[PDB]
């Protein structure tokens, strides 16, 4: 066995021993000594010492008697120093020796005591007995005492005098010392789990637990609770903690010198005071501040707050070091400090290739300094190092041209800061240019975001052939062309480029040369360049395309097209393995990205990297050609702007003269006057794309007008390379509406466009909007910056660790549709995911499509003519696959043309796809098919009006066609109105049923006049503004906010006839009074009409922070009330206006009972078969509901679609697939139904449960089959639960988790790929996986 | 700063985004050359050696 | 702070003796080292 | 191959098996000697690698075999020495 | 400003800048993640070691590129190192425990 090897694979941390400090130590340090006044030399047994810790100088003693390397470990007999290197002053350690026994400040005061909670015993009596206050019984016999009681001094002489001997009891930490002296770990436990037996608790039966839970984790460890109190100070290496002297010859210490001293000073005096007369008065004061001299030394921040002998500062303590957001545990990751590293402003590099890079001269020869000299000498121009060090300082003519030799072949990165997502960081291979810039590609800036004018890049160099490899194999921007958020290409053209080749492919009406035949597409070059033609002007073009063939590649089809000059001669630029089609049109954003991505798959990888280069030089050179400029007389007002203005301007005044008389009221006024300007800012939008979208009117051949516009602000705008149609709006039409300081909007909006002057007053309103945006925009990458922070955190240590998982299982992909509108077709959904089950779905003859199969970008072209919709396919959710995603059972990579390969760290490419982009954040049923209108358990009734209100809680519409099938199904809610009854014929486009989609209506049954008894105003209802009807409303106030004057007062209408008696409702005899709820607007007034189907009164239910609040799993205000069992379900008992829902079966036992709120309008009456998860309550949806009912499917798919919502509205694209990463990172951690081996409970892992029921069930001597339901915790709650302290303490609160980590004894075998980062290890991630997993096996055998 | 002649028109790939180009002119007139004066001191000290 | 506040009330407790209150402690501790010193002049290998 | 390097990514299979693979013949023909299979058109030592794994001259198991050999070669060639050594020991 | 090897601080032994060569760039943890993303594991371990805090590492790993090897042979961090001795000074035991 290997003894003296450091290759460890494993940490651990536990409770250290009084012996076990001495292990560590050299040297008892027993002198506040630090350093001689006359010579700066270590002073006899004091901090700063060379016989304990080590020489101050390298291979030396102190007097000097001792010199050079000769000597080596030789203890002196002059000094007692060991002749050996000052690194040792940096790992050696020393011990003080306490005259008192003191308590540990991390078991003590941090929460919720590790003293306390083994001891059974709350703080306030411990603090007392450590503090010297009051003495405690440790043994008991037949002294009334028992145990663990608190006796004052008078109390504790009386006691003594009626016992003694046999009675025992101490006071200070002696005593607690000899507290878990005499506890006994064995018998504990034992008569803790007896009492658990009749007498079991529900709330009261978590502490029971927690004492369980902690003294079984000390035992199986064992840490002994002898050590809980100090006997032995370590002390730390004197280089950790130096006396320096600095530039001026001031010294410079650490805070850590001076709260050493202020402990070792009174320890020194207590061993005097013990043995030069000892009062327990002084004594014990000398006791109790030598307890807070370590206190002061381990953990500043708890016991009072230790002030620095000379600075007016708290303390760097020992807890201190290791967090404070930037220490020694948080500094490994983002405080680290790296070589071969440069800086520089980056600079735009049209003549560069996509794989190259301008990088500086002077930078790139003092980054590759020491390969400079390697290969100096190698050639024969260097005789040595110190040769080869001249020639570079003096810069040489012969160096310059052996650093172009190194430079060749080498990839160098490039970071910008800040790194969203993975693409931050790109290999490319320098070509050196001179300057002080660093020259970046076009292409690639699209993929950062950068821009030419300020910005700066990070530029690392990779050392050894595994760093340069993984940099062209893995990081370089050719592998890296698409994007791993989405399958569409993240290198795109952009600005200069698009509108380059806009310009060369449009065409005009009769342009220089047209009509002619033209050989080839090198006679289209010939006649533009020399001048005999323009490039636009339809001409025809001899061209010759190359379809792709069923093997490939053979098709060679050549005919006669219709295009223009330019679009011939972009042709060339086309590959061959590519359709003409594709550059047939005018090409612009939208149509170049379409170029690419249709490049990928039909020829490689290859091809359209070379082809993507070819774009860029040819986009530049005829956008040059072009010369687009932008002019003041390109800036055109519309004909006529303030004759449209001037009709909407004292249309304002016209509601004005309603404002005074009385028509149209104060309120509904402004949202009226609104609606003016808004119209009229449409208008003259829709006016200005007239003037600037189509205005040619001069033409040449014939008398026509119709042409695409030549105006250079409309070729910026159509192609879409730089300013979208809203920028366009502002400049030369009209600037639009702007918000005030609360959040409304201004009754009259700036008139005036950036082409004329604006007003000082407008001037000074547009500011408002400017000041604020920006300001939003100041903390939008902090508060998306820690968005990114979170998902990593909690999705991290997740890698793919098999090839395929054996489930046939998933999840069921339906195409997105709102209302009646498709924003997301089938293609692009299920583009990249792997099919659980074949297709079944009939339409063309075929002998089945096959599963477990990647559909390709050609092979789901096939489903789109058969039309299949809701396919199940494998996803990330259903994983039975130990620690990580089964690879086949997953997806494609989305940066690859092919499946993701094992290793490949998911969860972390899946926290970057969403928070890079994160920068950037029905009502009524329409049908269109014609059919017939049948509907089932209609309730309608006629009103007064002519509303055909329904009176039904549950109502559901069906569409009948020409043959007698179903065609369409919709929800209908209560409270709506329907267009036609059973059985009618309907029109192409024509709405059927129509209700408010933000309120609860309720409806009378009885017709009559409205009372309204014990409705007095003021002590229960108040008056203000219904926003929906709306006008002046009553508002029902709830049981919170009334006055003290009407208490018992219930809000109810009450129906009455003509003559004034109450008019019985149809079944019991009782008198018509509809009790209102709380929060209810009231229209109708008192002494008003009413007749069957009438509303009394109405019942009311972001963008970045809401997709961070579907993440963390928080329940909404207003939750959905939800079945829990299936059966004959009936309400029980009432109060005032809520129902206690009684849920029972038909089979055994079954007890179970709800209780619901008052306010809450239900979508059930009476007696209803009502089934597991059912909508009772319209609104939002609590996350855990759905879990706990509905399954662990339907919750899962609530996630993706209701993130996606959020991301579709701003324009943002992102898979389902990464979403489901981070779900399968909330639903771990699950909760125990039946008793298996570790009560009921506690805490364990979906898979740790899955590997113990198959482990049970069949061998293991268990035979039980743990029942267990699945939990949610949302991010925060989830990462948490780690099974590492290395990786907890990285982010969450260090002195927590070590001292869990050293009670329980944990041990850290290194399997995240964030534990790996802090020790200096390799990643259990993509190269490091295949070196990872040659360890992890060799620990069965051995 | 002074005033140069502008001219908004596209170049090849030399004012992709916000990128300006210069004219060797310049350079060759002073218009844009700037005078930077800079402190350096050198403290000698006594040590215990 | 705690440690500076109860050091005041422990030897609050204690009250301060003055003038021949101190004299009855002062005789006691000469008579007890006198007692000391004859159990010594009582001891033969003392004298050696 | 020193743009795209998915014709030698086709070969063996995962992209991060491919370093490992290139960085055993890399460090075999920067210190070890190693005459290169595939013409040297200057280059440096990590695209020499890349481009013996494209005409299909070396992988994974091409390089276990010959170092089965070369050990072995090393074996016979100082069998002589160890046996001579183990008669003294007993 | 570009840097390949200089002074280091005192404290932790990371690159620092003064005097002749200027300071090193900061590698942060939001340039981990993409490392991490990549299947770049040999990169991260030059940025943690022989670039940054590894004493035994920086220099064994400088001979290489002049002798012409390119090889890392990383070992122990003294951003780990400290943390050691800091969490042994507080009077819990931590100890490397072996295969
Ligand atoms: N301008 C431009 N050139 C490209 C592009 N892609 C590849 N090349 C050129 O093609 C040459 C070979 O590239 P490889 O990727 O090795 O192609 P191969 O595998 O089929 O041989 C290189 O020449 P080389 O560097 O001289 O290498 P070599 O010929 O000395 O091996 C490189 O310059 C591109 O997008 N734009
Ligand atoms: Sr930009
Ligand atoms: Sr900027
Ligand atoms: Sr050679
Ligand atoms: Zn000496
Ligand atoms: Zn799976």
């Amino acid at each position: 066995a290997q003894t003296k090897t450091e290759e460890f694979d494993a940490i651990k941390i536990a409770l250290a021993s009084p012996d076990m400090i001495r292990s560590w130590s050299f040297g008892e340090v027993k002198k506040p000594e630090t350093i001689n006044y006359r010579t700066f030399k270590p002073e006899r047994d004091g901090l700063f010492c060379a016989r304990i810790f080590g020489p101050v100088k390298d291979y030396e003693c102190l007097c000097g008697k001792y010199k050079r390397l000769k000597h080596r470990g030789v203890i002196c007999e002059k000094c007692g120093v060991e002749v050996t290197q000052t690194k040792v002053r940096r790992e050696r350690m020393g011990h003080i020796e306490l005259a008192s026994p003191t308590a540990h400040i991390w078991f003590l005061k941090s929460l919720p005591s590790r003293i306390g909670l083994l001891l059974d015993m709350p703080l306030r009596d411990i603090e007392r007995v450590l503090y010297f206050e009051s003495y405690v019984v440790i043994e008991g016999g037949m002294t009334n005492l028992e145990r663990q009681q608190i006796l004052t001094e008078e109390q504790y002489l009386d006691a003594l005098e009626e016992f003694g001997d046999e009675f025992d009891a101490k006071m200070g930490a002696e005593a607690i010392q000899a507290l878990l002296k005499s506890m006994d770990l064995e018998q504990e436990c034992e008569q803790l789990r007896e009492e658990l037996n009749e007498t079991n608790s529900e709330t009261k039966r978590k502490k029971l637990t927690k004492r369980i839970k902690l003294l079984e984790a000390f035992v199986q460890s064992g840490n002994k609770p002898e050590w809980m109190i100090l006997t032995v100070l370590p002390v730390l290496p004197p280089d950790l903690r130096p006396l320096v002297p600095l530039d001026g010859g001031r010294f410079a210490t650490s805070d850590l010198n001076d709260l050493y001293r202020r402990v070792i000073n009174r320890n020194n005096r207590l061993k005097r005071l013990l043995d030069l007369a000892a009062p327990d008065i002084i004594v014990r004061n000398e006791k109790r501040m030598l307890q807070e001299a370590v206190d002061a030394l381990l953990d500043n921040g708890r016991r009072g707050r230790a002030i620095t002998g000379s600075n007016k500062r708290p303390l760097k303590s020992l807890a201190d070091m290791i967090k404070g957001k930037q220490g020694r545990f948080r500094q490994n990751l983002l405080g680290k400090r790296v070589d071969y590293s440069g800086r520089s402003v980056i600079t735009v590099g049209p003549y560069l290739r996509l794989h190259q890079c301008g990088l500086p001269k002077k930078m790139a020869l003092e980054l590759f300094k020491p390969f400079i000299y390697g290969k100096l000498e190698l050639r024969g121009l260097a005789t040595t190092i110190k040769a080869a060090k001249k020639m570079v300082e003096r810069e040489e003519a012969v160096v310059w041209d052996i650093l172009d030799e190194v430079i060749r072949e080498h990839p160098v990165l490039l970071n910008r800061a800040p790194t969203l997502h993975r693409l931050g960081i790109q290999a490319f291979e320098p070509v050196l240019i001179e300057g002080k810039a660093i020259q970046l590609h076009p292409l690639v800036c699209a993929a950062y975001n950068a821009d030419f004018d300020g910005d700066q890049m990070a530029v690392h160099v990779p050392l050894t052939l595994e760093a340069q490899l993984e940099a062209r194999a893995l990081m370089m921007s050719t592998n890296n062309i698409l994007s791993p958020a989405n399958g569409e290409p993240i290198i795109v053209p952009s600005q200069d480029v698009v509108l380059g080749l806009y310009y060369m492919t449009r065409d005009c009406v009769n342009a220089k040369g047209e009509g002619m035949v033209l050989t080839g597409p090198k006679e289209a070059e010939r006649l533009y360049r020399s001048g005999l033609a323009s490039l636009h002007a339809r001409v025809k073009v001899r061209i010759t395309e190359y379809e792709k063939d069923a093997n490939g590649e053979l098709v060679a089809k050549t005919s006669l097209k219709d295009t223009t000059v330019g679009r011939a001669i972009l042709w060339m630029i086309v590959p061959k393995g590519l359709p003409y089609s594709i550059v047939n049109q005018a090409l612009g954003k939208k149509a170049i990205s379409k170029m690419l991505n249709t490049c990928y798959r039909i020829l490689g990888l290859k091809p359209t990297v070379i082809f993507a280069d070819q774009i860029m030089y040819t986009g530049f050179a005829y956008a040059a050609r072009s010369g687009a400029s932008v002019g003041i007389d390109d800036m055109v007002i519309p004909e006529k702007k303030h004759e449209i203005i001037s009709e909407a301007e004292a249309e304002v005044a016209e509601i004005q003269e309603q404002f005074q008389s009385g028509l149209v009221t104060a309120g509904e006024r402004y949202n009226k006057v609104i609606d003016i300007w808004a119209a009229a800012n449409d208008r003259v939008s829709k006016a200005m794309m007239d003037n600037l979208q189509t205005e040619t009117v001069i033409n040449r051949d014939g008398q026509e007008e119709k042409q695409v516009s030549f105006n250079s602000i409309y070729m910026m705008a159509d192609s879409g390379a730089r300013g979208s149609a809203a920028q366009i709006r502002q400049l030369a039409g009209m600037r639009g509406l702007m918000a005030k300081p609360d959040g409304s909007i201004i009754e009259t909006p700036i008139t005036a466009n950036f082409r004329e002057g604006l007003n000082v007053l407008q001037y000074f309103i547009s500011t408002h909007g400017a000041r604020k945006g920006l300001a939003d925009t100041a903390l939008k990458t902090a508060n998306s910056g820690y968005l990114t922070r979170r998902l990593v955190d909690v999705a991290q240590d997740l890698v793919v660790t098999e090839d395929d998982c054996g489930t046939h299982e998933g999840i069921m992909m339906t195409p997105v549709i709102e209302g009646g509108d498709v924003k997301e077709p089938l293609r692009d959904r299920v583009l990249g995911r792997v099919t659980a089950e074949d297709v079944l779905k009939p339409g063309t003859a075929d002998i089945l499509v096959p599963r477990n199969t990647l559909l390709h970008e050609q092979w789901c072209d096939l489903l789109e003519e058969n039309s299949v919709d809701a396919v199940k396919v494998r996803s990330v959710v259903s994983c039975d696959t130990d620690f990580g995603v089964c690879a086949h059972c997953y997806g494609r990579d989305l940066a690859r043309g092919h499946i993701i390969n094992k290793g490949e760290a998911i969860g972390v490419i899946a926290a970057q796809s969403i928070g890079e982009p994160g920068t950037q954040l029905e009502s009524s049923i329409q049908v269109k098919n014609k059919g017939s209108i049948k509907l089932s358990n209609v309730k309608s009734v006629v009103n007064s009006s002519g509303k055909l209100v329904i009176t039904s809680r549950n109502t559901e519409l069906k569409l009948i066609d020409e043959f007698g099938r179903t065609k369409e199904s919709y929800k209908v809610p209560y409270g709506a109105v329907l267009a036609k009854g059973d059985g009618e014929q309907v029109a192409g486009g024509e709405t059927v049923a129509n209700w408010d989609p933000h309120t609860m209506p309720v409806i009378t049954e009885v017709s009559g006049f409205v009372r309204f008894t014990d409705m007095i105003d003021g002590q229960t209802i108040t008056r203000q503004t219904d926003e929906l009807t709306g006008l002046s409303s009553l508002v029902v106030l709830d049981s919170a906010e009334r006055t003290a004057g009407g208490k018992d007062l219930r809000p109810a209408l009450k129906i009455v006839d003509a003559q004034g008696n109450d008019v019985l409702i149809p079944g019991t005899d009782m008198p018509a009074q509809y009790f209102l709820p709380g929060k209810a607007i009231v229209q109708l007034e008192d002494g008003v009409q009413i007749s069957s189907g009438d509303t009394l009164a109405r019942i009311p239910q972001g963008g970045l922070p809401r997709v961070a609040d579907l993440f963390e799993a928080r329940r909404p205000k207003e939750p959905a009330i939800l079945a829990e069992i299936s059966g004959i379900v009936s309400f029980g008992k009432e109060t005032k206006g809520k129902r206690r829902l009684v849920i029972t079966p038909v089979d055994g036992s079954d007890p179970y009972e709800e209780m619901i709120p008052k306010w809450r309008q239900l979508n059930v009456f009476e007696g209803e078969r009502v089934e597991r998860g059912d909508v009772i309550s319209d609104g939002p949806e609590a996350p855990h509901d759905i879990l706990r009912l509905r399954g662990v499917h339907a919750v899962t798919r609530y996630i993706v679609n209701e993130v996606q919502d959020v991301y579709r509205l701003q324009g943002v694209k992102i898979n389902d697939k990464h979403i489901e990463v981070i779900v399968r990172q909330m639903l771990r951690k699950a909760t125990i139904v039946n008793a298996g081996s570790s009560d009921f409970l506690e805490g364990e892992q979906v898979e740790y449960s899955r590997v113990k029921i198959a482990n049970r069930e069949l061998e293991a001597n268990g035979k039980v089959g743990a029942t267990y339901s699945r939990d949610l915790l949302g991010i925060t709650k989830a990462s948490l639960a780690t099974e590492s302290f290395i990786s907890a303490a990285s982010f969450q609160e260090t002195t927590r988790v070590l001292t869990e980590a050293a009670v329980a004894g944990k041990r850290d075998e290194l399997r995240g790929l964030k534990e790996n980062v802090i020790v200096g290890r390799l990643i259990p991630a993509g190269t490091g996986y295949a070196y990872h997993q040659d360890r992890m096996r060799r620990r069965a055998a051995g | 700063g002074q005033n140069m002649r502008v001219a908004f028109m596209p170049w090849n790939g030399y004012n992709f985004e916000d990128s300006i180009l210069v004219s060797e002119r310049v350079v060759q007139e002073d218009r844009f050359t700037t005078i930077h004066i800079q402190e350096l001191a050198c403290v000698s000290r006594d040590t215990k050696l | 702070t705690d440690p500076v506040r109860m050091y005041m009330r422990e030897m609050g407790t204690v009250e301060l003796l003055t003038r021949e209150g101190e004299i009855d402690i002062a005789k006691r501790i000469e008579d007890g080292i006198n007692q000391v010193q004859c159990s010594v002049a009582e001891y033969p290998e003392a004298i050696t | 191959a020193r743009v795209t390097v998915q014709d030698a990514v086709e070969k063996i299979g995962n992209r991060f098996d491919l370093v490992l693979v290139a960085a055993r013949r890399a460090r075999q023909m920067q210190v070890g000697g190693k005459d290169p299979l595939v013409p040297e058109e200057n280059d440096k030592t990590t695209v020499i690698a890349l481009r013996e794994i494209e005409e299909g001259l070396i992988n994974n198991q091409i390089l276990d075999v010959r170092e089965r050999q070369e050990q072995q070669e090393q074996e016979a060639a100082e069998l002589q020495a160890v046996t001579a050594i183990a008669e003294g020991r007993r | 400003h570009a840097r390949s090897t200089g002074s280091y601080s005192l404290v932790t032994q990371q690159p620092l800048g003064g005097k002749a060569q200027f300071g090193g760039q900061r590698f942060g943890e939001m340039e981990v993640w993409a490392l991490e993303a990549y299947g770049a594991a040999y990169t991260l371990q030059e940025m943690l070691t022989v670039k940054s805090d590894d004493v035994n590492g920086r220099t064994k790993m400088y001979k290489n590129i002049v002798d012409g090897n390119h090889q890392m042979e990383p070992g122990m961090p003294e951003s780990f190192n400290v943390l050691l001795k800091e969490i042994r000074s507080l009077g819990i035991n931590i100890e490397l425990e072996d295969e």
